[PDB]
């Protein structure tokens, strides 16, 4: 049962030496060798130390590392804190025929506050109603931070069956997109008044009205 | 504190916040290399291990 | 510079039979140590085999214990891994690992690998739905566009607007999980509304488990 | 200057001008007893000896 310990984000810090602490539980990881990778997020990964002591040819010599028996654990410390060091480490070890590996430890930190929320409305068309089926889906994208709550008003009643929201995602505009998406029947449509689709930011509520009048 | 010039006596304290030597060549009292601020922030998440 | 390719994914199967194959060049395939690794996405790493230079002896781990199976070949440098009782949990990027002298040296190399996923419940025809907004005001987000796709599975969908004629202010929202776990997604383009007659708007919508391409116009109300 | 940590060696000058340390107890880098300023000002007269 070899496992090695070892935070999951460390180092978030400019421009000065850290400290990483991997530490076994089962033996003593001092017994056999035991190496630190390092990996591109969503690239091939590479690594920084092997032989617990030396260096690959070309890696710089900013890293260094270093090995206590008091608490059973591995340190490797990190000098220089360029703009180059954007990964998560990993240790390994070897205990009798089977390697073990660590959990990792993320490293990644080395204009308006508020944006206006923008809600698009689509109701189904005549292709959506002849096939027995209805689609409302209620578009809200460019919030900050991304905490909002999609809640659909009929013309009397809230609804609580057939609301399904996405998590937001991440787009190319330094702010987040969320859609929520709700299944109905045409009997429904036609007997209420009008239909609303809210969401709840911040300090902010945004509620539109339509009708099914075309 | 993580530099110091030599080990600390047992029950002794040091308020001192100079600029730690490493090298050899002083650096003039000034940020740069060789020689860094021994003194450093901790970082506490509350999702941490 | 020592050279290494993976393919040996890109389709998905519950509990069946799997070939991944990784091809090295620039050294000597008969001297060194050589393992398999693989991660999850969004996990961390572990360990998943290893196996001597002549293949004599191979280990793995003890989840994957009874099954799996490698071998190897000094003639044309190949690894050969084969796989099966596949589970849910084998959704992970594989990595075909060269060691130096033994397994104390550490791993130290990593190939590119390939992104290898795993889906059930075989498939269902999608339906497609490019909603034609004909009356809709200015100052929106959309201004005359819409396409639904809904009732697919599994993942992903490729979705294309006129052939991929035009490509700028295509935007693609995530997928959604319903309540019978089936996933829905829209696209969306910003086109002005004067072309809604003058130009010919064309979803196009490709599903690679359920071998369907469907092309539809897009006719205002 | 009238105080230094230790003696110095020749062809050494030192331009720094830190708090003078004479006792046990640190006085915190301000202004004090068992510690003071070690560069000090000088006064001249015309009708000195």
């Amino acid at each position: 049962n070899f496992m090695l310990t070892q935070p999951h984000s460390v180092s978030e810090s400019p421009g000065k030496t850290v400290t990483i602490s991997c530490t076994g539980s089962s033996g003593s990881i001092a017994s056999n060798y035991v190496q630190w990778y390092q990996q591109r997020p969503g690239s091939a990964p590479t690594t920084v130390i092997y032989e617990d002591n030396q260096r690959p040819s070309g890696v710089p010599d900013r890293f260094s590392g270093s090995i206590d028996s008091s608490s059973n654990s591995a340190s490797l410390t990190i000098s220089g804190l360029k703009t180059e060091d954007e990964a998560d480490y990993y240790c390994q070890s070897y205990d009798s025929s089977n390697w073990v590996f660590g959990g990792g430890t993320q490293l990644t930190v080395l204009g308006q506050p508020k944006a206006a929320p923008s809600v698009t409305l689509f109701p189904p068309s005549s292709e959506e109603l002849q096939a027995n089926k209805a689609t409302l889906v209620c578009l809200i994208s460019d919030f900050y931070p991304g905490a909002v709550t999609v809640a659909w008003k009929a013309d009397s009643s809230p609804v609580k069956a057939g609301v399904e929201t996405t998590t937001p995602s991440k787009q190319s505009n330094n702010k987040y997109a969320a859609s929520s998406y709700l299944s109905l029947t045409p009997e429904q449509w036609k007997s209420h008044r009008s239909y609303s689709c809210q969401v709840t930011h911040e300090g902010s509520t945004v509620e539109k009205t339509v009708a099914p009048t075309e | 504190r993580l530099f110091r010039k030599s080990n600390l006596k047992p029950f002794e304290r040091d308020i001192s916040t100079e600029i730690y030597q490493a090298g050899s060549t002083p650096c003039n009292g000034v940020e740069g290399f060789n020689c860094y601020f021994p003194l450093q922030s901790y970082g506490f998440q509350p999702t941490n291990g | 510079e020592v050279q290494l390719v993976e393919s040996g994914g890109g389709l998905v199967q519950p509990g069946g039979s799997l070939r991944l194959s990784c091809a090295a060049s620039g050294f000597t395939f008969s001297s060194y140590w050589m393992s398999w690794v693989r991660q999850a996405p969004g996990k961390g790493l572990e360990w998943v085999a290893n196996i001597k230079q002549d293949g004599s002896e191979k280990y793995y781990v003890d989840s994957v214990k009874g099954r799996f199976t490698i071998s190897r070949d000094n003639a044309k440098n190949s690894l050969y891994l084969q796989m099966n009782s596949l589970r849910a949990e084998d959704t992970a990027v594989y990595y075909c690992a060269r060691g130096q002298l033994g397994p104390w040296v550490g791993v130290d190399y990593w190939g590119q690998g390939t992104l290898v996923t795993v889906s059930s419940a075989s498939t269902k025809g999608p339906s497609v739905f490019p909603l034609a907004p004909s009356s809709k005001s200015t100052s929106g987000g959309t201004a005359a566009l819409g396409c639904l796709v809904k009732d697919y599975f599994p993942e992903p969908v490729t979705v294309s607007w006129n052939s991929g004629a035009l490509t700028s202010g295509v935007h693609t929202f995530p997928a959604v999980l319903q309540s019978s776990g089936l996933y829905s997604l829209s696209s969306v383009v910003t086109v002005p509304s004067s072309s809604l007659g003058t130009q010919t708007y064309i979803c196009n919508v490709n599903h690679k488990p359920s071998n369907t391409k469907v092309d539809k116009k897009v006719e205002p109300k």
